[PDB]
RNA sequence: GCAGUCAAGCGUUCAUAGCGACAUUGCUUUUUGAUUCUUCGAUGUCGGCUCUUCCUAUCAUACCGAAGCAGAAUUCGGUAA
RNA sequence: AGAACUGGCGAUGCGGGAUGAACCGAACGUAGAGUUAAGGUGCCGGAAUACACGCUCAUCAGACACCACAAAAGGUGUUAGUUCAUCUAGACAGCCGGACGGUGGCCAUGGAAGUCGGAAUCCGCUAAGGAGUGUGUAACAACUCACCGGCCGAAUGAACUA
């Protein structure tokens, strides 16, 4: 029959500053800055001093509680994201054919280009959303590291790389060729 | 399927519906190319008359055939395309309800051309003595220019009032076919200016089109009259 | 506006079906009503289900064979106009005239500087709010249908921009013209006011 | 209160009957009702349910009604209930937070109705049984109210218009 | 809160005058029984007076024509009011009860 | 469990697959 | 670390005591009242200090709280309720002005059929006219 | 005619790659029957031709899932007119 | 299709129900005023954008009867209700963690010995350590689990019903 609801508060770390005006919040740290808009029914996720960020709600129902949990998760991700970063480590796999991967960051619209994917004459490329940065530390041509502050964007970009290479028409077990998420994502750094 | 076993595409398209008489003698282009490149020295369109057809021999290209290389014949339509007078800059603005014209900027000289503007374009062929074009209203380019200043504060994709000077050779007819031609190009302020420079003077085919370039042709078909299903559909 | 000759109505965040009920009834009252800010009206419910209903109506508008009607109306002023025809008795001459008395314009039509007004609790904020299976603006429905819309929002953006400027300077000048009471005043008279009404 | 909700009418009576050394014995059902129209009815339905009688064999001695004895306030009524849905009637013990016996009826009706299936034909119930605030077990609305009397918790709960002010 | 809103409500038609030279248009005189408060008339005026056109009884033309007035101005100022009619009323229905 | 989803995913509705397994 | 944050905010809550409430639609009328005792979220007992403000139990949510609060504590009865209005004061005064309230303000206006009273009304603008003038300066 | 449920059973082993009885609930109105509502001051028959518009329970093409998919021919199935 | 018992239609208007012989209200000389039935009150469309509450978010759905469809199966962790058990003595999700000894137990059979089939079921000491939960080999051959402990803190899951 429920609910009605009450406040939850999480302390903001010294490494993070947050600043909020309206429903849109900026979360700022040394890795960089992150903006999202939290807007929802009868919810506030407010900052009580630059000290605590608190979430409170007049109202509750099943729907609200589920939302509050997402809101509480997102924010924890933003805060950790600005200080720690999030990073995905991804590995190129190719059984026959060389996969030629670069990122055209400096000279063009930010995108990751893969060439000769499965012998494909046509280059397959997808953008990078947000300030997240990709470094491919080639070796033979195994390792990709994708690092950024915004958790959403980082996950999307890493995910985008995985979807581009996907071949739905043939069996996956048979054609290993692609890029796969080798990790999730992640620890902090002394650096 | 109740019938036919044994069912075929329907002869004759619904998009070229209605199969009806054109509104005008002269084709009118509904939309034009986009503002990608140089200014209104680049008129979006030009007009001409169909002379007939000829055939030409050319150095081909399509490497895949064995028949590729040497001279090969290709069909041509010849069209006589005289220098055309861009008389004026008409300003159409985008709003909600539709475009309405702010102005037309006139040159000093259309003289027989305005008589041709009077022909069907007004009506009656030397019928009873005039028809009229009002004269340049004691140097009131200022009226035209202040109205030009108005077009620059927004945006049709800047457009021009044009005519074909038909008298040149093949047509016994003298009368000009007035046209609305869009101007496309670079930034808007320079776009008004170039369009402005162009009206002062005639414009050739050399200014508009380069050779070999891809051109869309719009014209109005041969007229049968009234016809049955078999030839039509 | 609630008189006999005005009549200008604010569409911003109002309920489409609700605006149309009162609008029809006032046209039946014999007013000539100008419904303004057409793109900004909202009709509640998720867009997907709303678009599915309209999509069938578009699919209907694909035929008969013939030409000359039926129709599905692309645009926010047009959607709203369709809404009145259904709301009013479309059979009769009275009903027909009432329909001729509507004009719906998107953004603002040529200057009506005089304020467009909200109707007695017509607005979607309160009228959602438990809540909101989503809520859909007419401008959001019509981007998917096609474009009388594309030019209308383009003008809305320019109208709102121009007007927003005006309103800031207007308000500044008004509080300024106004500081009358920032109290002066008392002057026996204020006692008169308190009494004068009072008794 | 104003325009009822179902004041319980303590209807009493007899039976009252025949030339035999028998006679039926003395009864009560205290039934929740709107006045005498309902009063009669329930008695005949009770007389059908448990007893057996008749109409004529059941004789009504007297009627005494129902306002508020104890506080408006704050039983959270334990109700023994029966709801008719897609066949016959299924047993229920529903303990819900209420103000009072006037309220209890409405809150139960709304619960049979919405939740459980209910429609016209029904009737009602078997008993309503008061309970101590701390005792109250099943559970959602009341758990919060029990806590409120506690208090602190009233300082809680204090929530509903809350998002509205500014202070 | 309000304003008017409320239905109470009886009145009289005093008489409806369908009058020109061809110059003048049509007038209707209404006298509501006590009603509008002096205040309720004055802050307002534009209260719409709707009389239903029903069967009274025997066969009146029982039609789906619901009639709406409006008060133009008072003439009577505490009582009597001017009205005009626009529509079509049923047949010589001066007398008839005013109402929502 | 494992077998149920396999059959459903292959030919059932998505909603039909989930709940019983749960 | 001067000043802090901000937080989009603030604070109205008081379904309990202290919270003045404004009327919905009902009785043969309308008045002002406060929450003595809380039953549950839905049902609350509402009373007021003196006259005919009789205490009613209602399911509240159609019934809206007003911006005002007065200072007391939870658990009340008649004797306590009388003491509180007396101690608090200025609540009636706030009640007159304007915050969903406006009740006296509307009362003043409402009484005004006369000869004399109307003249007074004209006078207030005649006074506005001279202040407008006074603003103009000349 | 087609579908759904259940799943005995078969498929080397394996209910569900595929095949799938008994039983059972449906749906459609395009075969057949049933009827006798409509027309006996008159509805032109089958079939075919040709012209149109449609339907989805999709044979192919597009995108997809599964496989008893190594490739690869393929099988089954989803979305889809 | 063909009976019974009755009302209506036929031969019965008018009001309701989109239309509509037999559905509801209603049995009708005329005319008017009043007030009502049936049934309805966002607009079309009288007349409420009524009041107290609760569920639902599919546009379900605006439907007595009706060419008003929707079932078996009903999932179901949707919501609700019930019935039985477990929880501040600390359940539950997850993660983490521990195991000596009477002694590898009678029957039968090529062969059961924790775990093919088939018995009794006590006890040490004792955080705790079952003659054992599943995964085995011809049979024997490990490892986990039971049972027991922690990190967290508040409810919990199973059955039926609408």
């Amino acid at each position: 029959m429920k609910y009605i609801q009450t406040e939850q508060q999480i302390e903001v770390p010294e490494g993070v500053t947050v600043s909020i005006k309206s429903r849109i919040v900026k979360v700022v740290g040394p890795r960089g800055t992150l903006t999202k808009n939290l807007k929802h029914i009868d919810v506030t996720f407010t900052k009580v001093n630059n000290q605590l960020i608190k979430v409170a709600v007049h109202n509750g129902g099943r729907k609200h509680v589920a939302a509050l949990r997402t809101v509480k998760s997102l924010v924890d991700n933003m805060i950790t994201g600005v200080t720690k970063g999030y990073k995905y480590k991804m590995r190129y796999v190719y059984a026959h054919f060389p996969i030629n991967v670069n990122i055209v960051e400096k000279d063009g619209a930010k995108f990751i280009e893969v060439r000769n994917f499965l012998g494909d004459k046509k280059i397959r490329n997808v953008p990078v959303r947000d300030g997240v940065t990709i470094e491919f530390s080639t070796n033979v041509k195994d390792e990709i590291v994708l690092s950024g502050n915004s958790v959403e964007d980082v996950s999307q970009n890493a995910a985008d790389l995985q979807q581009i290479c996907r071949v739905r028409n043939k069996d996956i077990r048979k054609f290993l060729d692609g890029i796969y998420v080798s990790h999730k994502g992640f620890i902090t750094e002394d650096l | 399927m109740s019938h036919r076993k044994y069912e075929a595409p329907r002869h004759g398209h619904l998009g070229f519906l209605p199969r009806k008489r054109a509104a005008s003698i002269r084709a009118r282009v509904k939309a034009f190319p986009k503002d990608d490149r140089s200014k209104p020295v680049a008129l979006t369109s030009f007009l001409g008359y169909k002379a007939g057809m000829t055939t030409i021999v050319r150095d081909l290209d399509r490497p895949g055939s064995k028949f590729h290389k040497r001279e090969v014949v290709e069909a041509v339509t010849v069209v006589d395309t005289p220098p055309v007078v861009v008389v004026g800059v008409v300003g159409y603005v985008e709003t909600p309800r539709g475009l309405r014209s702010l102005t037309t900027v006139w040159a000093e000289h259309l003289s027989d051309e305005v008589k041709r503007r009077f022909y069907k374009n007004w009506y009656k062929s030397k019928k009873k003595a005039f028809t009229k074009y009002s004269a340049k209203y004691a140097q009131d380019g200022a009226g035209i220019e202040r109205e030009l200043a108005r077009i620059k504060k927004y945006a049709s994709v800047v457009r021009v009032l044009v005519h074909t000077q038909i008298r040149k050779t093949p047509l016994a007819q003298k009368k000009a076919h007035l046209a609305e031609i869009q101007l496309n190009g670079g930034s808007i302020s320079e776009k008004v200016d170039w369009a402005r420079e162009h009206f002062e003077k005639t414009v050739a085919v050399d200014s508009v089109f380069e050779q070999n370039e891809m051109i869309d042709a719009i014209a109005v078909t041969k007229g049968h009259g009234f016809e049955g299903v078999t030839h039509r559909w | 506006m609630s008189v006999e000759p005005v009549v200008v109505i604010d569409g911003k965040g109002h309920l489409v079906g609700r605006l149309a009920s009162v609008v029809a009834k006032q046209l039946l009252n014999g007013q000539k009503i100008v419904v303004v800010r057409a793109e900004e009206l909202n009709i509640s419910g998720e867009f997907f289900r709303n678009k599915l209903k309209y999509h069938d109506f578009l699919r209907k508008a694909t035929a008969f064979n013939k030409t000359r009607g039926p129709f599905h109306f692309r645009a926010p002023s047009r959607i709203f106009y369709k809404a009145l025809r259904g709301m009013v008795s479309h059979k009769t001459a009275r009903g027909k005239a009432a329909l001729e008395r509507l004009k719906v314009f998107e953004g603002i039509p040529p200057p009506y500087d005089k304020k467009k007004r909200v109707v007695v609790p017509q607005a979607l904020r309160v009228l959602r709010l438990k809540p909101g299976r989503k809520y859909t603006t007419l401008g959001k429905l019509s981007t998917s249908v096609g474009w009388k819309y594309e030019d209308v929002v383009a003008k809305l953006e320019a109208k709102r921009k121009v007007s927003s400027a005006e309103y800031y300077a207007k308000k500044r000048a008004f509080t300024k013209k106004v500081a009358s009471a920032n109290a002066t005043a008392a002057e026996s008279d204020v006692a008169k006011q308190l009494a004068a009404l009072g008794y | 209160m104003g325009a009822f909700r179902f004041h319980q009418y303590q209807v009493v009576g007899r039976g009252l009957p025949t030339p035999t050394d028998e006679h039926p014995k003395i009864y009560r059902m205290k039934l929740w009702a709107t006045n005498e129209v309902r009063a009669k009815s329930k008695f005949w339905y009770f007389l059908r349910k448990l007893k057996k009688v008749k109409k004529s064999n059941g004789q009504i001695l007297a009627i005494n009604e129902i306002f508020e004895k104890n506080p408006t306030t704050i039983k959270n009524y334990g109700i023994w209930l029966r709801y008719q849905s897609r066949t016959g009637y299924h047993n229920m013990y529903k303990e819900y937070r209420d103000t009072t016996l006037n309220g209890a009826v409405e809150q139960m009706y709304t619960e049979m109705a919405s939740r459980h299936r209910v429609r016209f034909p029904c009737i009602q119930i078997i008993k309503t049984a008061t309970v101590h605030f701390k005792l109250c077990k099943r559970d959602n609305t009341k758990q919060f109210h029990k806590s409120d009397i506690k208090f602190p918790l009233v300082y809680r709960k204090v929530r509903p218009p809350t998002r509205k002010l500014k202070t | 809160m309000a304003e008017s809103h409320r239905l109470y409500v009886k009145g009289k038609h005093l008489s409806y005058q369908r009058s020109k030279r061809v110059n003048n248009p049509n007038v209707s005189l209404i006298k509501i029984e006590g009603v509008a408060t002096p205040q309720d008339a004055q802050f307002y005026l534009g209260k719409r007076i709707a009389y239903v056109y029903r069967a009274s009884k025997e066969v009146r033309g029982s039609k789906i024509r619901v009639m709406w007035g409006k008060v133009t101005r008072t003439h009577g100022n505490s009582g009597v009011v001017r009205a005009t009619f626009r529509n079509n009323l049923p047949a010589k229905t001066f007398g008839a009860s005013v109402r929502i | 469990k494992f077998r149920r989803n396999h059959k459903h995913a292959l030919h059932g509705t998505a909603k039909a697959l989930a709940a019983a397994k749960k | 670390m001067s000043t802090d944050s901000i937080v989009k905010a603030s604070n109205w809550r008081l379904v309990e005591v202290g919270r003045v409430v404004l009327i919905k639609k009902g009785q043969s009328a309308g008045k002002l009242a406060a929450i003595v005792e809380i039953i549950d979220q839905k049902k609350v007992l509402i009373d007021g200090p003196k006259a005919g403000v009789p205490r009613q139990a209602i399911n509240l949510g159609q019934v809206v709280l007003t911006p005002l609060t007065f200072a007391l504590p939870r658990g009340a009865r008649t004797a306590t309720v009388s003491k509180k209005w007396a101690a608090a004061a200025v609540c009636e005064k706030w009640a007159a002005s304007s915050w969903a309230k406006k009740i006296a303000q509307r009362e003043r206006r409402a009484a005004l059929t006369d000869f004399e009273r109307f003249q007074v009304m004209v006078l207030r603008k005649q006074k506005r006219y001279t202040v407008k003038k006074a603003l103009a300066k000349a």
